């Protein structure tokens, strides 16, 4: 076999370069103001009194910020970083083919593996003994050829993230799910909704009436002194949430450790 | 051989599941403690909402 | 390898310089007015009477408050802060690679390590053994080479702190996750929501009607003897919190102390 | 090393002088009328027929009853005072390193520790022994080198309290958290709406229509008979109360002690 | 050697926790009635909301 060093094609294949992590961006997985705004067709927010409408600047601040509640919501890597991290020797799980759970997760690529002291490398291992498991974060060897515990002996280079999908519908492990998309959207829509609930009235109407010279005119609105103008979308995003989290939830597994 | 001698699991609960992080940081915060010999006298303090251990 | 001298690049690598801490403000990590004033989009706050706006230094006391309850509401430091901490010799955790966990994480660096008696140092221990771990708050030693308890041998030396993030959606242990950013703001959001929910109509009215030469006005209002007139975006602030904080006390873990 | 006597830089740091604790004053700490005034930017609160507003002599009686209320609620010490403790001999704990638990907690520094008989100095113990924790309230001696108790053998003299903390968002374990402040505001703040709960509208009043020559008024109020003008307020307040005291219920211990 | 040889915990509880100072006069309260021989078969009265011993 012939490979790039690290990635060997059956145990680490290569499924992203170190340059195009820099050049990945929000929009490349259809994060942008046009999808939220997409999902409140026939609405638009602007300053009642000023007229110009809400900048596209509070809705890319807001995805960000959405993208973070997402990788805190599901204990996942989202967006390609590089990882470096130095792990203690345990000798159940070095014993265990060297395993080691990455702390993010899905593994794009593995980049660096080695055993050292003092930064010295006691051990640099071939690239074809690195068992990846991607989704997973397992990384694992197999060889070709007086404590349990001892601190930062492992050290640890990777990739972790998801890539967009290649294909509609479908995914690979390495690959965003199509929905995770759209809980990313709606955690936007859910703080957008907040912010449009305050401007479909002026502040603090609950109801109006206008009488003079024989024209009258009387409105009721989605607005009370117990629920915000839109409380009801709020609610139905909740539950959409729910749903998503559940099935995400799924796809992940629960978290263990041994002791 | 083969089997499984594993006691028991340790359950504990709360809101949400540790990060894998968390966890494994708990793990040497536990380690640390109440391995081996040195450990074998102390008793963990922990504050989660419940605790439960199954006899499997 | 060559280094300056505390900060190993692989034990103890600096993530901050002892100066940069004086330097760092609040509007570094987008705590600001603007930002509050972002998430009431099309709401301005000012004195009924006078019509003068409510000036940014109550929005930066609020926010320096909001910071104060965020790093009470998780056991975390997060403006960067120098820690001198003397701690108690205990022979298990001692035995246990010299391990001691910092009153204040994440850790940006270890500045001083010392065993001492009298506050002479009996050893100083070489700043290559000085293993850190960053987010968890855990010091250990791997040396290169009639009591269970005494007090205040151990002089520890460190910035705790986070450092702003350095990429859109991403950071890194030390750095700060980009929801905590609007988890403080949404501290902030809760008052001010508190001070403009009395202004929006006179005080203690709750409904009126004026009739005069065939005019009528009449003004139902979210303001009723139960609920407040901003009641609403409190309760869906609350909500957000709740999440946020939930997410966050899955990323920081449960805290443990063997006796 | 060379200090002044008690104040040995590692055990007992000097961290206020002895005439500082009565320069400080609650102005010091951000009690101020104009600070409860902030929190109610918009309302002003004066006598329904005299027109006159209400003094600041009221609102430095309640700030000064706040931090009282504030001192029980969390079992602390808040502003410096000088404390005198005599102290009971137990043998369990004299032998484990002569422990002591203070009264009043934070220390700011210890003055004197003593073992008197009938006022006589039996031993003064050198002051490179003392080993204070500030934030605990526990004193050690570390020493250089027929009953289980007797009543008042241990004179123990310090300077309980708190310091203005130094910076923006931060504070020491002997300076004041920025949220207790916070605490001392919303109790007065919950005091200073009851009276102004009062004066909105006419005393009894809960509604109110007036028709005269074709004009009509009609106005509904926050006043019931069930609900007071601000319980909103009031409610909303002790929310956030209950938040405050929770996380300052994490920051100071629970209380313990061994029979 | 090093181990915890307690017997166990006496939780009283009540609407808040007492102060350091109530808590170090009802020590003395209790050694002074209730220590060693002379003690040794004295009952304490308590009026707590509730009193209940964790034996560990
Ligand atoms: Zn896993
Ligand atoms: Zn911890
Ligand atoms: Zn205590």
């Amino acid at each position: 076999l012939n490979y790039e060093y690290p990635y060997h094609p059956s145990g680490n294949p290569k499924h992203i370069d170190v340059s195009e992590i820099d050049n990945l961006t929000l929009a490349d997985y259809g994060w942008s103001p046009d999808a939220v705004k997409a999902y409140m067709f026939g609405i638009v927010v602007q300053n009642p009194d000023t007229g110009q409408p809400m900048g596209d600047e509070f809705y890319n601040h807001i995805l960000e910020r959405a993208v973070g509640k997402a990788e805190r919501a599901l204990d996942i890597s989202i967006l390609p970083d590089t990882q470096h991290e130095m792990r203690d020797y345990h000798e159940t799980e070095f014993n265990s083919y060297m395993f080691v759970h990455a702390y993010r997760k899905p593994i794009l690529q593995v980049e660096n593996l080695q055993l050292q002291f003092n930064g010295r490398p006691i051990y640099k291992y071939p690239a074809n003994w690195w068992k990846v498991e991607h989704l997973a974060g397992h990384v694992q060897l197999f060889p070709t050829a007086g404590a349990t515990f001892a601190p930062q002996m492992i050290r640890l280079e990777y990739v972790s993230g998801m890539l967009p999908r290649k294909k509609a519908g479908r995914n690979k492990p390495w690959e965003m799910p199509p929905e995770l998309e759209q809980l990313v959207i709606k955690y936007a829509l859910k703080e957008i909704y907040q912010v449009w609930g305050n401007l479909i009235i002026g502040a603090g109407i609950a109801n109006k009436t206008l009488e003079v010279d024989g024209i009258t005119e009387t409105i009721g609105t989605t607005q009370s002194a117990m629920y915000g103008g839109a409380s009801a979308q709020i609610l139905q995003i909740n539950e959409d949430i729910k749903e998503l989290l559940d099935g995400l939830r799924a796809y992940f597994g629960y978290n263990m450790i041994g002791l | 051989s083969h089997g499984g001698t594993t006691r028991g699991i340790l359950q504990i609960r709360s809101d949400q599941q540790q990060s894998q992080h968390a966890l494994e940081n708990f793990k040497r915060e536990w380690k640390s403690s109440l391995s081996g010999i040195n450990g074998s006298w102390q008793i963990p303090v922990v504050m989660a909402d419940d605790i439960k251990f199954v006899n499997m």
